[PDB]
């Protein structure tokens, strides 16, 4: 590939110039030799002071991988990076690919680097090794070639990619290859065996085309809408009743036809919260009319690719994180729960860290994009151990929640 | 002649769509033209400067300063114009070390630079845009006009430009020479071994051996500085560093100005004198931009002030660093939403000291605060030493504990153990996660005339007790948390209260344990006084029973 392909910014927007944060002196290590051998093979360069630029670095270890890699921060590079139609005018998002059984997620990154980066564009790679203490200057290189985790790096080599897959492609029509980023997304609906067969057939495969040997298996058939559910109870209290009508409120946002009159009258009074009360039969109506009523899906819920997806996390304690996928509020796309996060039962950070993870990869799956996240947690503890424990190759989009939503309690 | 290496020259733009500067030369006087033609002939001589013709469309004015007893006359171009034209560089200056990340060295040289910066070329495409003119003699002739040849002095790049290339000219050396470290400064060059003074002589040899490569002569600095070190504003001492002399001055008139400066020597103390506090001289300037307006004192103001002179009435120091010893870093609570630290190895050996003070907001906990100093903390010494200390904090393990598995937050602070040094940060409330049995329920709502401000707080229970309270001058979030503050008043130790209020409900779930809000404040004081508390929420004006009834009692 000695061709270049042109590309270009944003009209009226400079490169990116983003702080380095600082970086612990292990992983200041790694970045040295890893960029010292980078640099011997000719994918990056030092680089002068005549470039301002900077995107900001740091070092992970991908899931259950004990080598350090180098990860780019190319979140402001990409957002100003001119906006990509490389062969045609998109890539239809394949609407099978969450319906398969089983998806396994191969990280092809390394292939970029057989591609030359076109020379005008490379000081805007720009990224610095830093110092411990400012003690020397930071360490300055450029990319040379298709950078991991850069926006134009699939799509200028989707040509070659499209071409390495077509012969693999030809045999199996049933199996789903999407790509995204630096990873391809590989599916069936076959029992593994046959599966991580063709998987191990799918890198073979590429390895003659010119890998890394990880994987990551997925199962995009429970993924949906999780039901609203009601208490069933034999008695209730009126604190139960009040904790019913206010869930029932809030579901009256997204569900038409929600009633709470006859459950408000059981309780006429003053009571005691502890007190028992016996339902009528016209609230148990109601109460089973709404039971009904929340079994049928949300009405006029639709995916619309110019709005972003918006995630919103809760921490519901003891290892459990409920979240929503949705673009207009009460409108959800996805909402989903998890429990008992590997690696992390006295660590909340780690815990959000790996749930924003899951939920980007499934957002990956279903629509080809990342969400904005909503995160409960304050920006300074996020953003001081968010990089300790980040194992993906893509970064996405956060804000920070500071006001406790009362909603927490009705996905509980 | 031995034939040098060439420094590599740095291509430098103009900004796009921008050209050279084009000002007019100043009329000079007939005797500092002389000056001006004098010092040019000799920067000629020396290869800095270089005649040119008047093709060339750019020029920069050029003045002729002097000192009082330094006799002579100065040179200034004046690049103000080229500047702002001039392209962005890396400015890798910015920052500096912390002496407390230092590693003590035995023996240090300093070597003068300031004449290899001159064997700095300038990238020749560039040179154009340089071009000054020297006024002849009663405007008769032609007047003299010269461009550069090197990095000028008052040019945007010559300070990036200039470090990069002593960088990468030095860098074979320093990487070959793992037992050494160097430091530039300005036009000074610091290198420091613990080599015996012969082998580390004999370094300094090799190095100015190294430098010759490219024809760069660096003699040692004139009149050698005798330890201490002054550089940026520090005190480097062999085996201690510390900060320059702090003075607080002596006044019985301070304004918006003396406030400000007394504010900037105690932070700058802060890093080295342990328990500076700075929040009532903060205090005392809050919004203002006239300097002179006489500000009095506070007598916590006072009080501050008079606790910092007793703390700077000595002088202190830190030690450098040894990465072979453990990095431990100790919090206590000072009031008032302070904090102050100290880093250390050996107890009683402080690598350097800090504070923090709380954010601004209108409510907050100490909890809260102490978990944001960690983090503070916590990235200074990635700066600094490369690794997160072990922090010893005033706060139980168990307090901690119940903290962040019921707090609504996801939060984390690292490696820590508990110190007992009160004040100890503790939780001051903790609300039920059910209703309490056998407890008295009071339905509590507030409600208030947005044009009159007239409102009504209070509460029904299932008892028969009641109250409704009138109120002048509220609104409706506040006789919301008022209904809420009588229901404590008024109840035995152990409560349930019913709230419609999500506005309450967000304030308390918050779970602050101090307020800019003072009816925030004695909610909190009853909360303290309470065994147990209960706080459910309903819905408005959906026919809950008793909440119903307390809404119409208070809504007129
Ligand atoms: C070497 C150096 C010098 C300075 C001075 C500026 C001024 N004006 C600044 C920095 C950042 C330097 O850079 C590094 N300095 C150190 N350590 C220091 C070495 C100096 N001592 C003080 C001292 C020691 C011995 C004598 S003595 N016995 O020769 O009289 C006199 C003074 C404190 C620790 N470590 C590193 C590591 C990477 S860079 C660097
Ligand atoms: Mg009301």
């Amino acid at each position: 590939p000695i061709e270049t392909v042109p590309v270009k910014l944003k009209p009226g927007m400079d490169g990116p110039k983003v702080k380095q944060w600082p970086l612990t002196e292990e992983k200041i290590k790694a970045l040295v030799e890893i960029c010292t051998e980078m640099e011997k093979e000719g994918k990056i360069s030092k680089i002068g002071p005549e470039n301002p630029y900077n995107t900001p670095v740091f070092a992970i270890k991908k899931k259950d991988s004990t080598k350090w890699r180098k990860l780019v921060d190319f979140r402001e590079l990409n957002k100003r990076t001119q906006d990509f139609w490389e062969v045609q005018l998109g890539i239809p998002h394949p609407a099978g690919l969450k319906k398969k059984k089983s998806v396994t997620v191969l990280d092809v990154g390394d292939a970029y680097f057989s591609v030359p980066l076109d020379e005008d564009f490379r000081k805007y790679t720009a990224f610095t090794i830093p110092s411990i203490n400012n003690e020397t200057p930071g360490i300055r290189y450029q990319y040379n070639v298709l950078p991991q985790g850069w926006k134009g790096s699939p799509a200028i080599f989707q040509s070659s990619m499209t071409k390495i897959l077509e012969p693999f492609k030809k045999q199996n029509p049933d199996i789903v290859i999407y790509q995204y980023m630096d990873d391809l997304y590989v599916g069936s609906d076959l029992e593994i065996g046959q599966h991580r067969t063709k998987i191990e057939e799918l890198r073979q495969h590429l390895l003659r085309w010119g890998f890394l040997w990880m994987g990551y298996e997925l199962h995009p058939d429970k993924w949906t809408v999780q039901p609203i559910v009601l208490p069933e109870k034999d008695s209730w209290t009126v604190n139960d009743i009040q904790k019913l009508v206010g869930k029932l409120n809030w579901a009256s946002q997204i569900y038409p036809g929600i009633k709470v009159r006859q459950l408000s009258k059981l309780l006429r009074g003053t009571k005691a919260l502890t007190e028992v009360i016996p339902l009528t039969e016209e609230a148990e109506l109601e109460l089973a009319e709404n039971r009904e009523i929340l079994k049928e899906p949300v009405h006029g819920v639709y995916y619309d690719p110019s709005k972003d997806l918006i995630a919103e996390i809760q921490k519901q304690g003891q290892g459990q994180w409920t979240y929503q996928i949705y673009q207009e509020p009460f409108k959800n796309l996805k909402t989903g729960k998890y429990a008992r996060m590997r690696g992390a039962h006295t660590n909340d950070v780690k815990q959000l860290t790996e749930a924003v993870q899951k939920i980007t990869t499934e957002s990956i799956v279903i629509w080809g994009k990342t969400p904005k996240f909503k995160l409960p947690i304050q920006k300074e503890t996020w953003e001081t151990w968010w990089t300790e424990y980040w194992q993906a190759t893509w970064i996405p989009e956060w804000e920070f929640v500071n006001t406790p939503p009362l909603v927490k309690l009705w996905y509980q | 002649m031995v034939p040098i290496s060439p420094i590599e020259t740095v291509p430098v733009k103009l900004k796009p769509g921008m050209d050279g500067p084009k000002v007019k030369q100043w009329p000079l006087t007939e005797e500092k033209i002389k000056a001006l033609v004098e010092i040019c002939t000799e920067m000629e001589k020396e290869g800095k400067i270089s005649k040119i013709g008047p093709e060339n469309p750019y020029n920069t004015p050029v003045f002729a300063i002097k000192k009082k007893d330094s006799t002579k006359w100065r040179k200034l171009v004046d690049f103000r114009e080229l500047n702002k034209r001039t392209q962005d560089f890396w400015e890798v200056q910015l920052g500096i070390p912390h002496p407390a990340g230092l590693k003590k060295k035995k023996s240090v040289t300093v070597l003068d630079v300031g004449d290899a910066y001159f064997s700095v070329p300038l990238d020749e495409d560039f040179r154009k845009y340089t071009a000054f003119t020297i006024p002849s003699i009663n405007n008769e002739t032609p007047g003299i006009r010269y461009q550069y040849n090197v990095l000028p002095q008052g040019w945007k790049g010559s300070p990036a430009i200039f470090q990069s290339s002593m960088t990468k000219i030095l860098e074979p050396f320093a990487a070959q020479n793992p037992d050494i470290v160097i430091y530039q400064y300005m036009d000074d060059l610091y290198v420091g071994s613990d080599l015996e003074i012969g082998q580390h002589r004999t370094k300094i040899e090799e190095l100015r051996q190294h430098l010759l490569r490219w024809g760069l002569t660096t003699p040692d600095k004139k009149h050698q500085k005798e330890p201490p070190f002054l550089w940026m504003g520090y005190e480097l001492h062999p085996d201690k560093w510390t900060v320059q002399p702090i003075v607080l001055p002596e006044k019985d008139s301070w304004t918006v100005n003396d406030i400000q400066k007394l504010v900037g020597k105690l932070n700058w103390a802060s890093q080295i004198y342990p328990g500076i506090k700075v929040r009532q001289l903060s205090k005392l300037l809050r919004g203002t931009k006239a300097l002179t307006e006489v500000i009095p004192l506070t007598e916590e103001a006072e009080l501050e002030l008079a606790e910092n002179r007793e703390i700077l009435k000595e002088p202190v120091h830190g030690v450098y660093y040894d990465p072979s010893k453990d990095l431990i870093a100790e919090i206590q609570k000072q009031g008032q939403g302070q904090w102050t630290y100290q880093i250390y190895q050996e107890p009683f050996k402080n690598l350097k000291t800090g504070k923090y003070a709380r954010m601004r907001g209108a409510h907050t906990n100490d909890v809260k605060q102490l978990t944001e100093a960690v983090q503070k903390i916590t990235t200074e010494s990635i700066v600094i030493w490369g690794k997160t200390p072990k922090f010893k904090l005033p706060i139980q393990k168990e307090t901690w504990e119940t903290w962040w598995t019921e707090y609504w937050q996801a939060t984390w602070i690292p490696e820590w153990e508990f110190v007992n040094t009160p004040p100890l940060v503790k939780l001051w409330y903790q609300l039920e996660k059910e209703p309490i049995v056998g407890a008295e329920t009071f339905y509590v709502d507030g409600a208030a005339n947005r044009e009159t401000k007239l409102g009504k707080a209070g509460y029904v229970t299932n008892k028969g007790r009641q109250k409704v309270v009138p109120l002048t001058n509220t609104t409706n979030q506040k006789t919301e948390l008022q209904a809420i503050y009588l229901a404590l008043q008024d109840s035995g130790l152990e409560v349930n209260i019913v709230t419609d209020s999500q506005y309450a409900l967000g304030i308390i779930q918050a779970q602050p344990d101090k307020s800019e809000s003072e009816l925030v404040n004695q909610i909190i004081e009853q909360l303290i006084k309470k065994e147990k508390v209960y706080l459910a929420w309903v819905p408005a004006h959906k026919g809950i029973g008793g909440n119903e009834q307390v809404d119409k009692l208070v809504s007129a």
